[PDB]
DNA sequence: GGACATGCCCGGACATGCCCTATATCTGACACGTGCCTGGAGACTAGGGAGTAATCCCCTTGGCGGTTAAAACGCGGGGGACAGCGCGTACGTGCGTTTAAGCGGTGCTAGAGCTGTCTACGACCAATTGAGCGGCCTCGGCACCGGATTCTCAGGCCTGGCTCGCGATAG
DNA sequence: CTATCGCGAGCCAGGCCTGAGAATCCGGTGCCGAGGCCGCTCAATTGGTCGTAGACAGCTCTAGCACCGCTTAAACGCACGTACGCGCTGTCCCCCGCGTTTTAACCGCCAAGGGGATTACTCCCTAGTCTCCAGGCACGTGTCAGATATAGGGCATGTCCGGGCATGTCC
């Protein structure tokens, strides 16, 4: 009964959203978890450093956005910024 | 524009000499120019990104230092 | 007949000269014009600090010198002396820049 | 009744979990409300892109389940993903079937 | 020949009779017997089964001989032999002389005789009693020319004479049947049987 | 104490590794250099792994120690924990 | 009898092993080597199974990549056979040598 | 009178005078020394923070710092630094 | 009140224990920091500074210079295997490169 | 051969009988027996179980021999052997000579005989009383040519003769069955059973 | 034979041609020629007149030779000869060897050749200019087997090649015709002519 | 074999081409050629005419050689030879070795070669021009196994390669065609031609 | 001569080969359900960090002029890139042997992991003050310069030695 | 007349000397940036308090190590042939090096303005705490999918034979 931390149910929901006919093996699930954790650490670390360099003590969406622009390639950065902005705007309206 | 020609043939020769090469093919110069330009695109992109995040209109030496550091080559002598 | 050194003696002399010193080898103003030109393709009406351009120039020359060192080593590996574009492309491919 | 921020945002990754992981990562003393939403959203997007390509590769291989090999094919065949993961090794991924032209027979 | 072999049926002490299979009259049946004509119709070189029936078992050393003669009285003294073509062709089974019309197949103890006095050919095998749980002994003959072979039987009918003999050649029993060797035994059998009504 | 285990990395194994790397022909002299390179890799990776293990007051090198060592050497490995 | 031309079977093996994913280094000798090197760093170490598999995956990926770069450098020199000097050049240019 | 800008200049000069009493320092060279010290600082502090996080440790101690130094510094350099740090810390604790 | 004396002096070090401690506290590394961590860190930083400055001074005297310039720092770093390893990915401004010619490039008799 | 082996059923003192499995007549059937025809239909080199039943147990040293002969009388004297192709192919099990049609599988004490006098091939194993749980001993034969092999059986039917013998090869019992070795045993069994009505 | 005789028509310097009688096609006709087929149909041993026509008279010592060859290319190298039966029968005219297919009748100066190198048979007579009042010279051939003779021509068509040769055997002229030797020339000629329309 | 004979068509200086008869596809036509497939379909041991056409006449001493090879690339190095059964049967014509697949019929000057270096069988005859009237020379081949013979061609298709050679055996020209030796050439030809549309 | 007599050829059709596929069964590895508990969501609070507006000044941009060192261009040539060729040897391929890697079962104990407790230790906060930074001044590093001295390496000339050719003498 | 030996002349190689460029050294002035001193201020120190976290003890139970046995696939040693690395050679082209012309980089000097850093005020945005509840994560039960092998099911292709034609025969 040792509770752990994984994104398994959320990865499976996204997969079913994009391809509701494909499964995933344990090794593949481990690779997806490693990938997501690695990305997370990279982006959060760059955002943290960005905030420190600019004498900012709060993690806000502008540093996240700039960090995404720095780390992601061209089309990936543009599509990620568009999806993030639409989603944050919809949440802010929804409160 | 035409400003890529301001990094003249003798300049590429001098940089190559400091790199230790004794002879330089005529086809070397455009290749070097391309490599240098690509490097600049990546560096300046990161620098300007930092400048804009700070709500500034002038790229600073510190912006460049951060860009170089994150590119994987730390530059000493300009702060930080 | 006027004096003339055989191919290579003067090459080695400039190698020794420029490896002994540290003063910059690329011209400041043409590089500066290039940097501002390239920059307007990302953001228009951008400004540059003097120490920012000097930092970029120092970085560029260090990068080029190292790349030329590696290119020379690859050329020598192929029992050659004169460096050619395929040498540059191999050096950058093996470094992981391509 | 309790309704979560992910549900209000129409996203799949958990806003609460990303928020807690940011708060406990010793990254900053405060974190804004929008930052974990943005980060979670980017993660959904990237996951969807990788799973899309890996599924495509699986179907090209007449496989219904994605395997590490398909993940390696997806990451290495896509120019921007390979750049993003330029210094990443995927276990049991193998390599791309790439043969230099000069090595082919005459 | 200086003589003509007797053809008189003689069942003798052992009740010697012949039997034949019930093969029908298909145009090209390999071997078919006609009870109406007492005549075998068979193809060249094909197996012709002849059954030997006896009421009681002849002594060990008893032999079974087969000999052909022309049926028509004016030809009776002429030795029945293979034609010049078949005589010369390369079909000997390693046991039978090339000029013998009648061969026995599947018997290592077969002997072929060319009688020094009569000039007749014949083929002889040891008589083998039927397994005590059996009714008859079957011998398998081959006829090596067609009745029509020019320079040979030349379309003259023959009889085959089967004799039961002791070790020495002494007559124990005798039976006979007419033979037509032909390409289409069933066709020819039906034709001759029909002609009986004509 | 294990001794002369370096000879367990056989010639055909190195050949197979080269085949996966796209190498068509391999000189006989390749093997000792490859072995040396492999050894170097191990001394660095294991040094970091064991350093982490000792800091954690453990005597067993864990998978996470190795993955972290690889990450801090820039050769991040996926599949054994993040 | 029959004999394959030099090069066909090498290429067949390259395709075979690049198509599949099984490990190419033997488990037990790799573990023995790792343990041998470890005695000189810290005594009586114990190693998890997934730890040895991690070292083996990392090692095989590193060697395969190094052999890729070595092959590219050899072909660059209009050669096909890899040499020790090729390995040394690849490692020097990668920046670890 | 500008804002307070911190640097290691006086400390670099004191160490220099300890090791080379009759040697000076140029401004460019002093700037290079400051860049070096700050870079090392960032590397060691970041690695120590990560080490502590990995082990579910909430306090920064001397063991993670020493282990980080051993990871980042080469062999004999690590041994000398560890020796100096231990002697210095035990002497401080004596006070 | 007792006379004020600094932790750096108590430790026999030149780098400021208080400042390094403050930078650790404010660097967003952890909520808590021990008293000995900044002492250890200051000791390692002082040691590395003393060795680099020692080698740079040696190079400066070899060049008959009494003032350390970036060239001497670059020479000192690159001429030491362990410093060169530690600073493998660092470029020194105005440092130049080490004098070195491959044997194949030298003339032949 | 100089002789023909007797095929007469002889249960003898020990009440020797054969039995066979109840395999049906489907496709993918490797061995099926027809009670109507007393004929085994089997594939080449496939397992053919034959059960030995006895009313009482024969003495130790009793052997079981299998031999094939051609069923048709005119072929009876011809030794049954493998065709030239199968004789030459590399399928010997290390125990059986290449030219033997009939092998026994799974018996180290198997002997193969090439009779010096009769030239017949046969395969012999020691008789073993039935195993606990069974009223019969099963022997597993393999037939190493199809009935159709050209230069071999050449489409001629054979009988397998199973003899229960003593150490001196004296006769204690005999049984036999017809065999067709073929590609489709079920197909061919049903065909021949249907033709019984024709 | 090692060779095949040329069959090319060659009228040569003397304008050498063949002619044939106008016999009709009563089934019983002894010899009838078909202009449509350039084919003679004739009975065994019957007279077959062939006319030799020339524009001018060849020198004294000129000879006329006849030779048969098989018409079908695959049989061309096989020497045409009498069958074993007709070879052995007692029908030689005192002049012709028993194995020669083609004879000349009514000429004491006939020669029969068995070529030592080619193994071909031929029959040759001196050429005689026509009798005064005649326009051609007629030679009378006999064919001594039927085309159907088994072991001989065996139903294979032949050509007869007629050559005019000088005293050394050198060729002066050549002509040829097909031959069928059969029981009913008229019947068979009409049949083959009818089949031309089929 | 250590090598594989070239199969490249090469008309050469003499304009060497093959021709074939127009036989239709009656079920059991003895030999029939398919222009669509460039494939001969023929029965075992039956005559297979192949025409040699040339634009100009090759020198005296020129020879014509025939050799079979397997058509499928993986079988190409395997020497084409007769199966063990036909190799052993007694059908040699006195000229051909028993193991040679391809014979020439009706040519006394035929030579059979078993190449010491390549191990390939071939059959060679002297080239003979046609008579000045005729337009081609016909050679008659016999194929002495079916394509299906087990232990032989074993259902693998073959090519026949025909080469024109000078007296030293140097290459003058080459042509080839596929061959199927089978019981029903007409049936099989129509089947393969139909399958072309599939 | 018409009417059969009688063998031969072959298309029809069966005998009986072999692969060809489809369905069913067995084995192996994986989706979803459940219970719980703890981490996430709603609500309220303070407080301080961030947003915004005004200011100032410095430091970045733009222009003029000269002048000189560097860049551009022409041209001769030599040496280096490159293509071709020969060879020999080292490596690819195959085969029989042997060796150890792998797999499956089993043990046990070392040690990872979890929980409980409590005390040492680090966050926090107020007062102090002295260490460290900005500004100003000066002098010495030391380069920057220029010009004479010292000097090593390269090229040219001269001398000596060796080889080849011619002439003379002897056989 | 021919052959051998001796002498003389020419060519090539080696050594020595001279010249010339590059470097070293010496002085000189001079300049500007590093070192030191002083005012100030704010950030480290000290002293005290309090929560909490991690050090240690102790218990559990997981999995890593060790071993045995069997199998078989991989490794290994060797034989052999041959393709490729490497050395050598020739060619030609294109890069170096130097002289001449041009141009623009740099230094200095000045002007302007704009934006970057600073400070002050405010407000709203997030940590912290509480209360609750639902989602996510161990544990688990069966089920689903794939591969393989057995049943139909097609072709794959030889042999036999009835029909019908070919061809002899004769009162």
């Amino acid at each position: 009964r040792s509770r752990k931390e994984s994104y398994s149910i959320y990865v499976y929901k996204v997969l079913k959203q994009v391809h509701p006919d494909t499964g995933i093996s344990s090794k593949a699930m481990g690779i997806m978890n490693s990938f997501v954790n690695d990305i997370f650490e990279r982006i959060a670390g760059e955002a943290s450093r960005l905030a420190h360099y600019n004498k900012r003590s709060t993690i806000t969406s502008r540093e996240i956005q700039t960090a995404v622009r720095l780390l992601l390639p061209g089309e990936l950065a543009k599509h990620a910024v568009s999806e993030g902005t639409k989603a944050v705007t919809k949440y802010t309206s929804a409160k | 524009r035409d400003n890529i020609q301001g990094i003249t043939k003798p300049a590429i020769r001098r940089l190559a000499r400091r790199g230790g090469v004794k002879r330089i093919s005529g086809l070397i110069y455009e290749e070097t120019r391309g490599v240098l330009k690509v490097f600049l695109e990546n560096v300046i992109r990161d620098a300007v990104t930092y400048t804009e995040h700070a709500k500034r209109k002038t790229v600073t030496a510190m912006d460049v230092v951060y860009a170089l550091k994150r590119q994987g080559r730390t530059l000493y002598g300009f702060g930080g | 007949k006027p004096h003339r050194y055989r191919p290579g003696t003067v090459a080695l002399r400039e190698i020794r000269r420029y490896q002994k010193s540290t003063e910059l080898l690329i011209r400041k103003l043409p590089f500066q014009r290039l940097v501002r030109e390239i920059a307007q393709d990302f953001k228009t009406d951008l400004r540059f600090q003097s120490s920012a351009v000097m930092a970029l120039q120092e970085a560029c020359e260090a990068y080029l010198v190292g790349l030329f060192e590696d290119t020379n080593l690859c050329a020598i590996h192929a029992k050659r002396v004169t460096i050619m574009p395929k040498d540059i492309q191999l050096a950058r491919r093996i470094r992981g820049e391509r | 009744k309790a309704k979560t921020r992910s549900s209000r945002a129409g996203l799949q990754f958990p806003v609460g979990r990303v928020h807690r992981l940011l708060r406990k990562g010793n990254y900053s003393e405060r974190v804004g409300a929008g930052a974990p939403v943005y980060l979670a959203a980017v993660l959904e997007y990237l996951t969807a892109e990788i799973l899309e390509l890996a599924g495509n590769a699986a179907r090209d291989n007449k496989k219904t389940r994605i395997i590490p090999r398909h993940l390696q094919l997806a990451i290495r065949n896509d120019e921007e993903l390979n750049k993003l993961l330029g210094r990443v090794t995927i276990a049991q991924g193998g390599v791309l079937p790439n043969i230099q032209a000069v090595l082919l027979p005459k | 020949s200086s003589s003509v072999p007797s053809q008189k049926t003689y069942q003798g002490s052992y009740g010697f009779r012949l039997g034949f299979l019930h093969s029908g009259t298909a145009k090209s049946v390999t071997c078919t017997y006609s009870p109406a004509l007492n005549k075998m119709f068979c193809q060249l070189a094909k197996t012709c089964p002849v059954q030997l029936w006896v009421d009681s078992t002849p002594p060990p050393g008893t032999r079974v001989r087969a000999m052909a003669i022309y049926k028509q009285s004016q030809h009776m003294t002429e030795v029945v032999r293979r034609c010049p073509h078949h005589e010369r062709c390369s079909d000997s089974d390693g046991l039978a002389p090339p000029q013998h019309l009648i061969r026995v197949e599947g018997n290592l103890r077969v002997e072929y005789l060319d009688d020094r006095n009569t000039f007749r050919h014949s083929v002889v095998v040891p008589y083998e009693p039927p397994e005590v749980g059996s009714d008859c002994t079957t011998i398998h003959y081959n006829y090596m020319c067609n009745s029509s072979c020019m320079g040979g039987m030349n379309r003259r009918p023959i009889l085959t004479i089967i004799t039961l003999e002791d070790s020495s050649g002494n007559l124990l029993g005798r039976n006979s049947f007419e033979v037509r060797v032909c390409a289409c035994p069933g066709r020819d059998r039906r034709t001759e049987e029909e002609n009986l009504r004509k």
